């Protein structure tokens, strides 16, 4: 769909997730999709949990520098449903354990504009019905 | 970098596992 459509629905999934309550006045679509990505993205994390001994903490603390080589690294060889859920609970991981919960500073534009990017850059949103 | 190598690798197998249990 409309490329503001898809900025519109990351900046108020990394909101939500942020406990950021400086709210919106977004639509009834967005929200349910946000809520859809929410729902997915534990989801992914439990499996990610029931494999793995560790969670993301060590590979995130250059973020700043490395994210996109990140999703870059992630969607080399193929795009799929299950790797744009890793690419949002990611984000989530770093709205929820890295930065600070109830704010939206300027690391969350950050990390905003570089998932809308990729999100966009990347056609993702052919791959997601879901 | 390599442990940020290891991140995507460990998030490309859950990706391409869990597209099989949601993917049924």
């Amino acid at each position: 769909k409309s490329g503001t459509y898809w900025a519109t629905l990351i900046t108020a999934f990394l909101k939500t997730v942020s406990k950021v309550e400086e709210l919106d006045c977004v639509d009834s679509a967005v929200l349910v999709d946000v809520s859809k990505i929410i729902t997915l993205t534990q989801e992914f994390r439990r499996h990610y949990d029931s494999v793995y001994r560790a969670d993301y903490g060590p590979a995130l603390k250059n973020w700043k520098r490395d994210l996109s080589k990140l999703f870059t690294s992630l969607f080399v060889d193929v795009i799929n449903s299950g790797r744009i859920v890793g690419f949002f609970d990611v984000g989530r991981y770093v709205c929820e354990e890295v930065l600070c919960p109830g704010s939206w500073t300027e690391d969350h534009e950050l990390l905003n504009d570089c998932m809308t990017h990729f999100f966009i850059e990347n056609n993702l949103m052919n791959h997601f019905p879901l | 970098g390599g442990t940020m190598e290891n991140l995507s690798r460990r998030l490309k197998v859950t990706g391409d596992l869990f597209d099989i249990m949601s993917g049924q």
